[PDB]
Parts: structure tokens; C-alpha cells; sequence
RNA sequence: CUCCGCCGGCACCUUAUGAGAAAUCAAAGUCUUUGGGUUCCGGGGGGAGUAUGGUCGCAAGGCUGAAACUUAAAGGAAUUGACGGAAGUGGUGGAGCGAUUUGUCCUUUGUACACACCG
RNA sequence: GUCUGGUAAUUGGAAUGAGUACAAUCUAAAUCCCUUAACGAGGAUCCAUUGGAGGGCAAGUCUGGUGCCAGCAGCCGCGGUAAUUCCAGCUCCAAUAGCGUAAUUUAAGUUGUUGCAGUUAAAAAGCUCGUAGUUGGACCUUGGGCCGCGACCCCGUUACUUUGAAGAAAUUAGAGUGCUCAAAGCAAGCCAUCGCUCUGGAUACAUUAGCAUGGGAUAACAUCAUAGGA
């Protein structure tokens, strides 16, 4: 059983403190390892397109996901960022500013794309959605 | 349950087990109701009777026979039967 | 420091926890169509107000009938519910406040009462009439259709004196047409 | 049209009964659904879910369909039927009959002052089926049904306006979720409360009441 | 060891009532158990009970009338002010209409309603309904 | 792989790492 | 992998212009239309 | 030796009025009607009882014990079928939370297979 | 047939503010608002969007294109020629002047004090002793009546509880009050008043620790036959 005594407040508090480290979410929050991530705790980061690459999907699916290799500016960390919206790889060029965001699963890989948790959202200051919908044009 | 106006608000008032005082539910199909007839002098059956209802729980335990025999001793004493 | 930072403000509604439930969508649309609402947020804010009133009434019901706070705040709540026409005279208890629905609050809008008074042909015609500044409550013209009308102000809902439907001069459409003629 | 095969069915056909609570008083088993239709006319009917169950065979899989059906008059009577059949239409038809056959009384009470008509569960009540445990807490008038979709439907057909609920276990197993809620509603005329402390008068059972007819 | 004699008394009574027994023997006896039993009897949830003196910790033989759904202790005996009685009754009682929480107060051992009537707080012994 | 043999394999790599880093 | 086929299908898809249709009422009137359709008058988009 | 009791012990049989996901358990019961006391200890699956630090040991090793990263299951009980280099079709009613089962008396048995061992 | 409903870039007159603008008002000066001449709607182009339409989850097993590619997909999945899921058109759905996307709360009784687990799913130390810690059997002034819910009669502590004083304001809860409503604000109201309503500008909450009052059931500590008592 568990301790129930009126004078056992310290026992209960210390036990809860020690057991909270078993929870994955608690330990992810309070370990400090999220500051060693490429984004270092920020929702978005900017980076330089180093080279356009195509990485194969998982086993059941057969596709080339056509991501981008991005070197961040805040820390110089190289990441792979997915480019959604069919045809948007042609808006991506080497040595071009891009705003990266998370792939929506908090550093966990998403879908059939292995090892990618980052998507390109903005290129050269123009959103990829605007370029897909032809609402704006990429500056020369 | 009575309303503050003064009306009964329950659909019905269920029977209680005569031995364990437990409420006899509508789907308690192991429950029964025994009518013990009343006899006057010479052994003739009057046409009146006492009623006992036993829940399915007390019958399932097996104490139904002893419970019913004790209840009948008590009422027989009281009504001179 | 900026003094304007001390002015209070707050939210008037919440969104549903389940966005795509058929039954709730049908009920909300039925109420919206019945009362000519512009969106679901107008019904959601009425539900928010009803929620706060209901919470207050429930909290005083969970206190003794001699608790001086329940005597005082329940009297104030009953006064407020009788003032805006939400409760009858026989309904003079905190229990009846818990039974109020968003229908009761929507029935006290200036749009609903303008429609039911015969001034407008439909609930939507009532909404436009109020938003066109044709309606006054007492001497004050009200262009806000979510205006909650008190029982003492119900008999003073009337057409504006500056409005063409309330003894005023003709509107620009009519005047332009006669000038053309 | 209908030939009653039970003694209870005969009396219901003739009209010796007017309400289903006379059957409830004596805990009689109801085995003909025409009895419930005769005595509880305001019954609605809703199919909660259809589930495919597969029995592995030598040649592929034998698929049958399980239908869950809830009936009720929204005035203190609710019933749940589960029928599995080779055809969906007959699975639903069989479940409606079973749901009517399991129409049980539901006790309704007041959260606070007993003003107006009962609107909530009289007391805290719990039902369990499989790993699913369903708790129902009496709620103040106007609270509505604070429950998941599956128990909300059964509470609406039971005639309960206000109730707080909590559930634990795999409520994703809808058969258990609905059965646990129905068991919770059934165990509501069974909690002894001081208002039921008055001794039972033991009226005559309809079997002995109409032995002249039967 | 025996830590709470009240818990053993109430649990034995609960088990006997569930079993349909009409008499339950309580050992050991104590003033707190007789005081809890008096509250129980006053509210009509039990019948006669008899203290049997054995020149030791006593014995209590209680008549059961089938009106008990549950009786139990709360351990620890948490401090309950008059204002926290509402929260405790919501936690432990089936409804706001029935059920009793038993408190030990400097004014005596009493049910929560009687504690409200004298505005006296204390510690929770248990509950019955 | 059987858990006993996995443990034996891991004890062998550890012997090796120990005899390398320490010596 | 090969990046040459990026934009293949969207470039292949023939361009179909949008029909110039009447605007639907906006706001309270739109809710009036929806209320009428689903309360005073197969799914909403059944291919009948 | 025989019979009847009492206390204590290793156990066994039946039964559900109980509990349980069930297997099953007379405790694994007296739990959403949740509180007798107390110790240790778990928080999806791997990485991993691995690295490192510390400590004990002659050593073998023991005790304490991560992270990065990876993954959508892993796992438990039970059912039907299939397989074994194992043995010799409704209805209604009943049982089961249920898949199912009884009825229908190839069967029993094991299974980590279910595209079903050509696994 | 009549009665009553919904539909049409049909057909008609009404209505009006977005905008423009005399002016006044505003204002330190300006400006915005409020007010208001004149003007200002028919496809009232004075043109509403953001996301979706396999399931979760509301809405299509419509049409064309692509054909395990391009792509979508939070998850399960879709795409190999009949794609309800990609690219589009049409239609429909949700919210709506907003909506989509990328730490924390809820959901989570998946941290569990209330309130989770540990035979087989993750989890009882191999076993026992043992300090601290936590937890510890029962027992001691009760009845009784009277007056009248109080009372009457026959120089050990502490926890706990009760009451009181404090615990800034703002924030929160909440009384009053028609800023046109509302979010607000702390104003205001009065038949019109050389003034008045002393106008209002409440109240509640505020752990723990501290101070004080009553209570002693429960419990803790200290004693507890040199009482060697007085
Ligand atoms: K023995
Ligand atoms: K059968
Ligand atoms: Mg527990
Ligand atoms: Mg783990
Ligand atoms: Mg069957
Ligand atoms: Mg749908
Ligand atoms: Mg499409
Ligand atoms: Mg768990
Ligand atoms: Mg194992
Ligand atoms: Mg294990
Ligand atoms: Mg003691």
C-alpha cells in the first residue's frame, strides 16, 4: 500500500518528486536537453539552403519527399527541412533565406518521411503558401 | 419520494426482501413471493393469507428456507396462526 | 506607466469543446434561425452569460437559507432576473434561476421584442430596422440588436422621431425619387 | 397478428395491465415484446452502432454484424438491445426486440430542493461492464448531461436531464461503455434510501390476481 | 496490529449487513465506537446494541435492521472546519439529501448536520448511509 | 536472440572496453 | 533521389477557370439561408 | 487403533453472494458506496541494466545508474481457424463483458502462424 | 381548389451606413468619435475569407488530369489507369471579420492527497534483523431533574476547532448604476432645480506563520508509589 499517516507529508511529497521523473513529458521538460536542440526552444528558425535533396519515404509508400538541407543562422546547425505543396522545390535555391518551422510532432518525425521534423514555411521572405497560390512572387 | 407540492414522483415503490430488507429490483428474477394461507379452527382455509417476498440474493445464499421459517414463526405467533 | 493599462476587459464567450457534433450544430442553427443571429458567437455569448448566472445561483443553493450572503445575493439575483423579464412572479426562488435557458435570454433582445411587437414583419426585418436607427427605447435610439430590454422599458419601444417610420422626414431614396419625378 | 405464448402476455393482450410498473413490482420476466409496446407506447428507437465481428473459418472469414439499439420513452424507461446477425437489417430488427424486452424502470431524483419534476439521478450510482466503469453524480438543474456521446444517448432516452458522469477503462469498447451505462441506470431503483424505509405492503401478483382468466 | 478499532467495528458491521446478518459482534469495544453507534441508532440506521463487559476491552452486539448501505472510517482523521463540511459531504455522501459524516468535536462526537447546527468543527471519524 | 546469450555478449564487450580503457 | 520530377502533376494538370457565379449573402442572411434549407425544406452534397 | 471437539500449520475440494481483462483467486474478496498500518517498487516499446561517475570485490563481477537517438505499437488474457517431424446452418432457450459457444455430444492438445508452416 | 412555406443577376419601389463633406462639436492646438446640411446601392463589382469534404470529424463513393510518380497524410492511411484522400473544376461543410500553421493547461484516475498500479500486461528487495521516520489496543464526570435554548441543582504544554483583530491597492467574486448595448467605468439621479438626493463610491475572499477568545471530543509530547501527598 501507500503511506497514509497524518505525519507522513514529507514521505508523500518526496515520493511524488522522485516518481515524476519516470513520466516522459516531465523529464523532457525538466532535463534541459531541449536547449541542445537545433531550434533551442524557439518555434521558428531561419537558415541557409545548403543543397536540395530527395529522401525516400518509408517502406509501404513509394515517393521521393524532396526536402531541403538548411544551415541555421542562430547556431550554425544543419537540419533537413521538408518542402510541402507540390512543385515548391523549384522555389528553393541554394544560398537562399528560408524560415523553418516544426513538422508538428515536437521533434518527432512525421508521416512516411524518416528523420525529418522540420518544414520550410517561408523562402526569401515570401510564404510558400503564397508562392503555391501565386498570391506573391519570389524576389530576384 | 414526495415532491414539495405533495405528489409521488417515483414510477413505483419496489418491494423489499422480508429477510434482508434489500430492495427487490425489477430484473431480480430469482426473487419470489410466497402466500401462506390462514386456517381457522377445524383446519379449514379462510381465504386470507400473509405474504413474504425474498430477494434473489437470500435465495441464492440458501438462507431462504431458514429466513422464511423464522418470519412465519413470528407472524404466526402474532396473528394466532 | 500608462493609465490606460488599468482598464479591465474580458471575453464574452467560449467555443465548444466538440466542434463537429451533429446534434449541437442542429440545435445552434435552429436557435440562430429562430432569432436571426449573425453567427454562432451571438448564441455562445448568451450561453456564457447563462453559465455565469447559473453558477452563481448554484453556489448560493449550496449554502444555508439563513446564510446572510445567500439572502443578500439571491435577492439581488432574483431582482436582476425579474427586472429583465427572465422570471415570472410565481418563480420567486433561486431554484427557478437554475431552470433558465438561452431561449429566455434570446427572447428579451431588442430584435426579438421589436419583431413580436408588430413593428417588423420578420426577425431579420427587425434586425435591419434596429441597425438602421429606426428604433428607440424610451427617448434613446438603440442601434444594437442584442440590447436586453427591461420590463419597465418594454412599453417604450417605439419608432425614432428622426426616422421616416416614426414621423420623421423621408429617406434619401424616396427624396431622390421624388426629385427625379 | 399476435398470439401470446406466456401467461403475462395473455393478461397484457386482454388489458389487465395499464402500465409497465405493475410488471416491475413483481420482477416478472418479460419475454414478448408486444407487452412492452402495449404498455409503453411512447418508446423511441435509435441504433447506436453497427460492429462487424469475424469468425475465422477454413475458407476466409465469416462476417456477422452486431447491432446496439437503445429504446426509451424519455420518462423513466430505458432498454438496450444487442443482436448479432448475418444481415445488418435483421441485426437491427433483432436488437430492437431485445431492447424492448429489457425495458427497466429508471429512478429520478432532485439535486437539491425537490421543486418541480425529477431531473437527475437520486444518488451517486455506478455501473461496470468489462473494464468500463461508469459513475453518475446528481447535478443541479440546468447542468444538462455532462457525458460522452454513448452514455448521453442512453441518459436522454432514460429521461434524465442533469447528471455528472465519469468513466474509467476502455470506453472505446462501445458494447461495454453502453452496457455499463445501462447497468448504472438499472441500479438506480435499487439503492435503499430512507424514503423507501416504509415496509412493503405485498400486493397480489398478477398470476394469482387473474387465475380466473388464466 | 489493531491500529483503528473503529475501522474494524465499522468494517465488520458493513460485512455483516452485506451478508444479511441480523447481529454483528464488535471486539474490541471503545467509547468512540459506542458514540458512533449512538449517532447511527439516533438516525435509525441500526437497532439495539449491547455492551458486554468482560473485565477487558468489551464486546458490542448490534442488532441490524437492513437499512445500512455502507459505513466506514476516514483515516487519517483529517481536520474539518465548519466550512469544509460541504466539500467532505460532496466527497463521501451519495446525495445532499441522505447520509451522515461523523465528526469528533470538542463539543462531542456528532453528525455533520448537528455540527453545522452548533457551528463546531473538528476531525472526521467516518461516514454511514 | 536469447536473453542469456545477449547478456553474455554484453559482458564480453564490457570485459573488452574495460581492458582497453583501464589498460 | 532524382529531383527532376518536382512539380510534375501540378504542371500537367490542365487549367480550368473558375465560373463567375453570384455571391452568396454574407452574415445573418447566410445563416437564414442555411436555417431555411435544413429546417423548413441523402446528404447535403449527394450526387443525385 | 476408533469417534467427537479446540488451537496452530502445509495444503486440497466445491461454490459465488464477491473480485477480475480474463486465466483464475476463498483471497487476488470486503474498491468511483474509492481512506486499518507500513516498506519497497512501475509509468508505451527499444537504446539499456548500456555509457559515465561513484562504491564493493584479488578477479570474475556486484550495487547505483543515464542520455542522445529510434519507434507505433510492444505486451497480457481469452476465441475461432490453420498448422505440428503431438496424442488418440438459423430460431428460441442456456453460458460468456465479448469474440464466441451449446445445440452439432473428427476429438484432445501446443502455437510467438492468421498472406495461416510454402508461415 | 383555397390556404400557408421556401426559391429567381425576375420585377418594383422603400431603408440605410461604409464613404465624401458644409458646419458645429471635440481639442492645449489639432485629430478621431458622437451630431449633422448636401451627396452616397442592384449583379446593391459598396463583389468575405480561412480551412476542409475516407475515418477520427461536419461535409461528394460528382467531373477532368496523374498513375506507388507527382503529391497528400497530425494518426490510421491514400496514390500502380473507376483515386470518395494527390492536382483541378463544380458542389457541399465548419467558423466567420476572421481563420490556418509552428511552449503550457485540459484531456491525464497516463504521477493518482482526493485518486492509479506491482500473480501472468511495467513493476514485491533472495531472506531476516535493525536506527531514524511513519503508525500504534482498551480504560478515567457521568447521568439525572429543576428553573429556563442558557443556567441551576443532585503556578503541564501542543496539535485541532470556534470567534475576533489583521492579511495594501489593483486583479478575482460580488451590491448599485441603461457608458445607446457590451467589453467598461465609478459613476450618477431628480419636471429643469441659481439647487437638491448627508447622492453613491458596498460587501465577500485572502493558504501558511504570528496575536487574542471560547471548547477539550480526538490526538501528540511530558510525567505518572521516596505521591512519600497535603
Ligand atoms: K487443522
Ligand atoms: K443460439
Ligand atoms: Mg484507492
Ligand atoms: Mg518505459
Ligand atoms: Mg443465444
Ligand atoms: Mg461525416
Ligand atoms: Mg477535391
Ligand atoms: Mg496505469
Ligand atoms: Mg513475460
Ligand atoms: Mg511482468
Ligand atoms: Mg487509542
Amino acid at each position: 500500500g501507500k503511506t497514509r499517516g497524518m505525519g507522513a507529508g514529507r514521505k508523500l511529497k518526496t515520493h511524488r518528486r522522485n516518481q515524476r521523473w519516470a513520466d516522459k513529458a516531465y523529464k523532457k521538460s525538466h532535463l534541459g536537453n531541449e536547449w541542445k536542440k537545433p531550434f533551442a526552444g524557439s518555434s521558428h528558425a531561419k537558415g541557409i539552403v545548403l543543397e536540395k535533396i530527395g529522401i525516400e519515404a518509408k517502406q509501404p509508400n513509394s515517393a521521393i519527399r524532396k526536402c531541403a538541407r538548411v544551415q541555421l543562422v542562430k547556431n550554425g546547425k544543419k537540419i533537413a527541412a521538408f518542402v510541402p505543396n507540390d512543385g515548391c522545390l523549384n522555389f528553393i535555391e541554394e544560398n537562399d533565406e528560408v524560415l523553418i518551422a516544426g513538422f508538428g510532432r515536437k521533434g518527432h518525425a512525421v508521416g512516411d518521411i524518416p528523420g525529418v521534423r522540420f518544414k520550410v514555411v517561408k523562402v526569401s521572405g515570401v510564404s510558400l503558401l503564397a508562392l503555391f497560390k501565386e498570391k506573391k512572387e519570389k524576389p530576384r | 419520494m414526495q415532491n414539495e407540492v405533495g405528489d409521488m414522483v417515483d414510477l413505483y415503490v419496489p418491494r423489499k426482501c422480508s429477510a434482508t430488507n434489500r430492495i427487490i429490483t425489477a430484473k431480480d428474477h430469482a426473487s419470489v413471493q410466497i402466500n401462506i394461507g390462514h386456517v381457522d379452527a377445524n383446519g379449514l382455509y379462510n381465504g386470507s393469507f400473509t405474504t413474504f417476498a425474498l430477494s434473489g440474493f437470500v435465495r441464492a445464499q440458501g438462507d431462504a428456507d431458514g429466513s422464511l421459517d423464522r418470519l412465519w414463526q413470528q407472524k404466526r405467533a402474532e396473528i394466532k396462526q | 506607466v500608462h493609465v490606460n493599462f488599468y482598464r479591465n476587459y474580458g471575453k464574452t464567450f467560449k467555443k465548444p469543446r466538440r466542434p463537429y457534433e451533429k446534434e449541437r450544430l442542429d440545435a445552434e442553427l435552429k436557435l440562430v434561425g429562430e432569432y436571426g443571429l449573425r453567427c454562432k458567437r451571438e448564441l455562445w455569448r448568451v450561453q456564457y452569460a447563462l453559465s455565469r448566472i447559473r453558477n452563481a445561483a448554484r453556489h448560493l443553493l449550496t449554502l444555508d437559507e439563513k446564510n446572510p450572503r445567500r439572502i443578500f445575493e439571491g435577492a439581488a439575483l432574483l431582482r436582476r432576473m425579474n427586472r429583465y423579464g427572465l422570471l415570472a412572479e410565481g418563480q420567486d426562488k433561486l431554484d427557478y434561476v437554475l431552470a433558465l435557458t438561452a431561449e429566455n435570454f434570446l427572447a428579451r433582445r431588442l430584435q426579438t421584442l421589436v419583431f413580436k411587437a408588430g413593428m417588423a414583419k420578420s426577425i431579420h426585418h427587425a434586425r435591419v430596422l434596429i441597425r438602421q436607427r429606426h428604433i428607440r427605447v424610451g427617448r434613446q435610439i438603440v442601434n444594437v440588436p442584442s440590447f436586453m430590454v427591461r420590463v419597465e422599458s418594454e412599453k417604450h419601444i417605439d419608432f425614432s422621431l428622426t426616422s421616416p417610420f416614426g414621423g420623421g422626414p423621408a429617406g434619401r431614396v424616396k427624396r431622390k425619387n421624388q426629385k427625379k419625378a | 397478428k399476435w398470439v401470446p405464448v406466456t401467461k403475462l402476455g395473455r393478461l397484457v393482450k386482454e388489458g389487465r395491465f395499464t402500465k409497465m410498473e405493475e410488471i416491475y413490482l413483481h420482477s416478472l420476466p418479460v419475454k414478448e415484446h408486444q407487452i412492452v409496446e402495449t404498455l409503453c407506447p411512447g418508446l423511441k428507437d435509435e441504433v447506436m452502432k453497427i460492429t462487424p465481428v469475424q469468425k475465422q473459418t477454413r475458407a476466409g472469414q465469416r462476417t456477422r454484424f452486431k447491432a446496439f439499439v437503445v429504446v426509451g420513452d424519455s420518462n423513466g424507461h430505458v432498454g438496450l438491445g444487442v443482436k448479432c446477425a448475418k444481415e445488418v437489417a435483421t441485426a437491427i430488427r433483432g436488437a430492437i426486440i431485445l431492447a424492448k424486452l429489457s425495458i427497466v424502470p429508471v429512478r429520478r431524483g432532485y439535486w437539491g430542493n425537490k421543486i418541480g419534476l425529477p431531473h437527475t439521478v437520486p444518488c451517486k450510482v455506478t455501473g461496470k461492464c468489462g473494464s468500463v466503469t461508469v459513475r453518475m453524480v446528481p447535478a443541479p438543474r440546468g447542468s444538462g448531461i455532462v457525458a460522452a456521446r454513448v452514455p448521453k444517448k442512453v441518459l436522454q432516452f432514460a429521461g434524465i436531464d442533469d447528471v455528472f458522469t465519469s468513466s474509467r477503462g476502455s470506453t472505446k469498447t462501445l458494447g461495454n461503455f453502453v452496457k455499463a451505462t445501462f447497468d448504472c441506470l438499472m441500479k438506480t431503483y435499487g439503492f435503499l434510501t430512507p424514503d423507501f424505509w416504509r415496509e412493503t405492503t405485498f400486493t397480489k401478483a398478477p398470476y394469482q390476481e387473474f387465475t380466473d382468466i388464466l | 496490529v489493531r491500529v483503528s478499532v473503529l475501522n474494524d467495528a465499522l468494517k465488520s458491521m458493513y460485512n455483516a449487513e452485506k451478508r444479511g446478518k441480523r447481529q454483528v459482534m464488535i471486539r474490541p469495544s471503545s467509547k468512540v465506537i459506542i458514540k458512533f453507534l449512538i449517532v447511527m441508532q439516533k438516525h435509525g440506521y441500526i437497532g439495539e446494541f449491547e455492551y458486554v463487559d468482560d473485565h477487558r476491552s468489551g464486546k458490542i452486539v448490534v442488532e441490524l435492521n437492513g437499512r445500512l448501505n455502507k459505513c466506514g472510517v476516514i483515516s487519517p482523521r483529517f481536520d474539518v472546519g465548519v466550512k469544509e463540511i460541504e466539500g467532505w459531504t460532496a466527497r463521501l455522501l451519495p446525495s445532499r439529501q441522505f447520509g451522515y459524516i461523523v465528526l469528533t468535536t470538542s463539543a462531542g462526537i456528532m453528525d455533520h448536520e448537528e455540527a453545522r447546527r452548533k457551528n463546531v468543527g473538528g476531525k472526521v471519524l467516518g461516514f454511514f448511509y | 536472440m536469447r536473453a542469456k546469450w545477449k547478456k553474455k555478449r554484453m559482458r564480453r564487450l564490457k570485459r573488452k572496453r574495460r581492458k582497453m580503457r583501464q589498460r | 533521389g532524382s529531383l527532376a520530377r518536382a512539380g510534375k502533376v501540378r504542371g500537367q494538370t490542365p487549367k480550368v477557370a473558375k465560373q463567375d457565379k453570384k455571391k452568396q449573402p454574407r452574415g445573418r442572411a447566410h445563416k437564414r439561408i442555411q436555417y431555411n434549407r435544413r429546417f423548413v425544406t441523402r446528404g447535403p452534397n449527394s450526387s443525385e
